[PDB]
RNA sequence: GAGUGGUGGCCACUAUUAUUGGGCCUAAAGCGGCCGUAGCCGGGCCCGUAAGUCCCUGGCGAAAUCCCACGGCUCAACCGUGGG
RNA sequence: CCCGGGUAGUCCUGGCUGUAAAGGAUGCGGGCUAGGUGUCGGGCGAGCUUCGAGCUCGCCCGGUGCCGUAGGGAAGCCGUUAA
């Protein structure tokens, strides 16, 4: 039983083969940032959830 | 839009200018409001906010 | 949309939420009344007697006033008028829709050919009738009224 | 004109869900919207609401989790007995005891499972999952 | 109405000609030595309304329904196709 | 262990030339679950031999259409075969693809390594009212999948109960380890292509149904690998 | 107003951006001019800028990739490119560069940089592809869409172009620890603007 | 396989009758357009009745037929005893 | 078909006929689902003005076009004026 990544933004799940990326934090660097190809699109800002710090 | 619609017009608080009276009238009249002391016309309607001819001491909410 | 034309037209009131009158009103409720009944002799209708009073005398409305002779509703200007013996004999907007049909009317006798004023007529007697229909229902007129053009020159 | 407020409540959830909205507004106001609202809570499919005044039926404001595939309401609002829910499941859900039927019975609107485990019916009135 | 017919207690396949079907029903006869085809379909009827009852039973809730299920268990294990702790699944 | 094997001797022979190939030869990544949701682009054949090395049995490789397409040239007929194939193993992973060629053999290698790059990871269980089990035997709820014209829904069928629907999306869900399901088809099913298509949308469509913590144990739900 | 002068911010005109507008840009918008120009927020970008430039000295150098088809901002590019280490792609961008093995040139950035999203889109379109983060730098009429990090920014003048990625760069060498401090930068800001 | 073929009829195929559960821009299909009678569908809150709805409990809806367990014709078809 | 004439008709008054590619080939009322850009009417704020019922910019409501994201469709394309 492997973690499955679940988009920052709105919550959902990730599946396999969408344009979804995952990043640390632009501004504390310890947090790991996923976005789901749906959020991607929709340019939803994304709240970090150690800073606080919201952008998209 | 809006979750609660909000009046954009106010109630003003007038003097009028030829007796002083103090008044009460809406930011968005319908009619010609005078006053009632001396008949002297305090507002023109128009399409929408009128055009006051009083002095204006308050805007209440 | 509109009964006929099917359009959104959507100007209107906003009020704001309010339960009770606000401080800043100068009359009480027994003034506002005598103003009410005081319009009503000059012979204005009820929208206008509103109006007047939201424009010259600076009161929001009538309907934010507890009723003292009823806690369970709140004041109006067509109880006020049936208190004081001044409400209208037949609702007030029946009775203007009747009175521009019986113009249109008049109007048509003196040029047949406007169709389209005796379509806007047509739909004038509709609403005529579904008032009649409702307050039938609610029982605001007797159940054998019926609409005459005819007879509705008698009541204009 | 507007004929089903819970109806449209549900089908504007949904429609705001698939784009990912995390705010949700409902208008007007009905304590049949706010009774099924508070199961979805109970039940975990929505977040925390709560309900604004504002001279009319009301407005509810309404937070999403991101985790209702789907909800709509049920019409015509059969009638069901204890015994008759499995066609129903089957007809509405993807799985057994998947989503949650909203019903409303005589001791008020509940779950269905929360129906069967009572040993009462009602009538069928939304259903989410 | 009409009055009882005896109906046939075994089915036939759908379709006639399908190749997986064909072959495994070939080493089945020619490994268990049966005369016919309707003997294997006979039995492979037996096995799917043992299965028909143990599905309908699954999703039932009922006295008479925890009945059938003992009784269903009793009857298989009787025949001796599971053992003596064998469960509904 | 000749899959195993195999498998050595293609990261042994090969020179990764993408980024994920780096990451596979030089050993970052080390289980095939590791390559799905983060976005990678996987344009090596070598990669899933390296990773699913038994994608390359005959009994896991399956050829679904061969079709015959013509272009009309001034001269004549420019005859081409399209081959639409489909490979994985029997646990968790499939992938569909569709090959060109001027020749049947060159069009089956083609849409083999299409299949191989398009590959997928799906999720099996039980959610059907007649089995309530706990094993990865079927779909673990009902989902849909549309391509054009066809519409399919698979739902969850009772074990020990064979692949009710057509010849293409059985062997799909064959290969993509489903044993037991119920189909409900709408469209031209005719459409080789747009069927396999669907049966493929609809298989990989149970990552995108939000579950809760407890539906897992509730279902047997397991993502690829069993 | 931290990492350069209001003055010399304005003197770029970093602030001026173009007739249009989105709801996308609308909280980064300042407010519009009576001519109806739409004036960018200098806080937000310096904001912003000092966010851009930790996340970007967190990347190995070699794997930061900019791109600009702009003439004005080709450039600047190169500048950024050779003195952050950071690979550059002025002008054209082939297609197939990161979706192409075959492709002379094929390359897979882990951080990809925009000067502009519209002028941009084939580099956008493959990063999207490829799947990797992307900041971009935003005018008034550009679209957050599949954008990262978004760099409130004049991404149409030479001197705001120049200023923004000297500026940048000076971040990112600061972040990475190369210099000690901001005044350590040597370089001057005319050279990363384009000669007329 | 002691059966196997031909012809007519019914159901499935057929979501080509669509309450579950079909379509109406270009493939069959939106009245040329409006107003209105019956019917169908109907905004929010409070109280009363239990008609509809749900639960429980008496009297019913013959037998054969249908499903299950056991027992008797060798097992079976068939019958008998109990439960549904 | 081209050219020179030509009756009914085309026109007005009072009636009948009820037919069109009468086509947005798309029935009507209600709620929801990214944006961008023209134009018409009204209202609000700001800046000019030769003070004009004048000009420019922004916002709300209602009409009328184009491009277009999620999604839809066999596709053409539709996409808050939804198909
Ligand atoms: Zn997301
Ligand atoms: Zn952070
Ligand atoms: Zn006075
Ligand atoms: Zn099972």
């Amino acid at each position: 039983k492997f973690e499955i990544p679940v988009c920052t933004s709105c919550g959902r799940e990730i599946t396999p083969r969408e344009h979804a990326t995952h990043f640390i934090c632009p501004n504390c660097g310890e947090a790991v940032i996923w976005r789901c190809e749906s959020c991607r699109v929709l340019a939803k800002p994304y709240k970090c959830p150690n800073c606080g710090w919201e952008g998209p | 839009k809006p979750i609660i619609p909000m009046p954009r017009s106010r109630f003003l608080r007038v003097k009028c200018i030829d007796c002083g009276n103090e008044q009460i009238v809406f930011s968005h009249p319908a009619t010609k409001v005078r006053c009632l002391i001396c008949g002297a016309t305090l507002v023109e309607p128009t399409g929408g906010k009128g055009i006051v001819k009083a002095k204006i001491l308050e805007v209440l909410e | 949309a509109r009964m006929h034309a099917r359009k959104r037209g959507k100007s209107g009131s906003k009020r704001p939420p309010r339960t009770a009158p606000p401080i800043w009103v100068e009359y009480t409720v027994e003034e506002i009344e005598n103003l009410v009944v005081k319009l009503r002799k000059e012979g204005y209708s009820t929208a206008m007697i509103g109006t007047i009073l939201r424009d010259q005398y600076g009161i929001p409305s009538v309907k934010l006033f507890k009723d003292p002779d009823n806690p369970n509703r709140n004041l109006t200007i067509t109880r006020i008028l049936e208190k004081h013996g001044l409400a209208p004999e037949i609702p007030e907007d029946l009775m203007f829709l009747i009175r521009r049909a019986v113009n249109l009317r008049k109007h048509l006798e003196q040029h047949p050919k406007d169709l389209h004023s005796m379509r806007g007529l047509q739909l004038i007697e509709s609403k005529i009738r579904r008032l009649v229909k409702y307050y039938k229902r609610k029982g605001k007129l007797p159940k054998n009224w019926r609409y005459d053009p005819e007879t509705a020159k008698l009541l204009v | 004109t507007l004929l089903d407020p819970l109806a449209n409540a549900l089908s504007h959830i949904t429609n705001s869900e698939r784009v990912g909205k995390r705010e949700v507004y409902i208008k007007p106001a009905s304590k049949l919207i706010g009774e099924v609202l508070r199961v979805m809570q109970k039940y975990g499919y929505i977040g925390e609401f709560e309900f604004i005044d504002d001279g009319r039926a009301g407005v509810y404001r309404v937070q999403l989790l991101g985790r209702i595939n789907k909800a709509g309401a049920i019409k015509p609002r059969f009638p069901v007995k204890v015994s008759e829910f499995e066609k129903w499941e089957k007809r509405f859900l993807p799985a057994f005891e998947f989503g949650i039927l909203i019903v409303s019975t005589s001791q008020g609107v509940m779950s269905h499972k929360e129906a069967i485990e009572k040993g009462i019916g009602g009538r069928l009135i939304a259903y989410v999952y | 109405g009409d009055p009882k017919r005896q109906r046939k207690k075994y089915e036939t396949p759908p379709h006639p000609w399908i190749k997986e079907r064909l072959d495994r029903e070939r080493v089945l006869m020619d490994k268990y030595e049966l005369k016919n085809k309707k003997e294997l379909w006979k039995h492979e009827t037996q096995l799917k309304n043992f299965r028909r009852r143990a599905r309908r039973l699954l999703a039932a809730r009922g006295k008479q329904a925890e009945i059938e299920r003992e009784q269903l268990l009793a009857r298989l294990k009787r025949l001796g196709l599971l053992p003596e702790d064998a469960v509904l699944d | 262990q000749e899959w195993k094997e195999y498998a050595k001797r293609v990261l042994d022979e090969w020179e990764p030339k993408t980024k994920l190939g780096m990451m596979v030869k030089e050993g970052q990544i080390t289980d095939i679950h590791e390559i799905f949701r983060r976005g990678y682009q996987i344009k090596e054949p070598e990669i899933i031999d390296v990773l699913l090395p038994e994608v390359n049995a005959r009994e896991n490789q399956e050829v679904l259409d061969i079709a015959l397409t013509v272009r009309m040239t001034d001269s004549g007929r420019r005859v081409r075969f399209r081959v639409l194939a489909a490979v994985g193993n029997r646990d968790g992973y499939v992938g569909l693809g569709i090959g060109h060629g001027k020749e049947v053999g060159i069009a089956i290698r083609k849409a083999i390594n299409y299949a191989k790059l398009n590959i997928i990871e799906i999720k099996r269980g039980c959610g059907s009212w007649e089995c309530r089990c706990r094993r990865p035997h079927s779909v673990p709820f009902a989902v849909e999948g549309k391509e054009g014209s066809v519409r399919v829904r698979l739902i969850p069928g009772p074990r020990g109960l064979g692949l009710v629907i057509g010849d293409v999306g059985k062997k799909i869900l064959r290969l993509a380890g489903v044993q037991d399901v119920w189909s409900q088809t709408f469209g031209e099913t005719r459409t080789t292509v747009n069927f396999a298509k669907a049966v493929f949308n609809a298989l990989y469509n149970t990552n995108r149904v939000a579950i809760s913590p407890e539906m897992i144990e509730r279902y047997g739900i397991v993502v690829g690998r069993a | 107003e931290y990492l350069v002068p209001l003055d010399q911010y304005l003197a770029a005109g970093v602030h001026i951006g173009t007739q249009q507008k989105t709801k996308d840009m609308k909280k980064f918008i300042y407010r519009v001019r009576q001519d109806g120009l739409y004036v960018l927020d200098v806080r937000k970008t310096d904001e912003r800028l000092k966010v851009a430039g930790k996340f970007l000295a967190k990347f190995e150098p070699q794997s930061i990739l900019a791109v600009s088809v702009r003439l004005y901002g080709q450039k600047p590019v190169k500048k950024f490119g050779e003195v952050t280490g950071a690979r550059a792609i002025p002008g054209r961008f082939l297609p197939g560069t990161m979706t192409n093995p075959a492709v002379k040139n094929f390359f897979e950035p882990d951080v990809l940089i925009v000067t502009d999203p519209r002028a941009d889109h084939q580099a956008m379109r493959e990063a999207v592809e490829i799947g990797i983060p992307i900041v971009a730098l935003v005018d008034t009429e550009n679209l957050l869409s599949y954008v990262d990090l978004a760099i409130p920014t004049n991404n149409k003048g030479r001197k705001a172009l120049a200023l923004i990625y000297w500026i940048l760069a000076r971040e990112i060498l600061y972040n990475r620890g190369e210099i000690q401090s901001r005044e350590d930068f040597k370089i001057p800001v005319e050279e990363f603007e384009m000669k007329i």
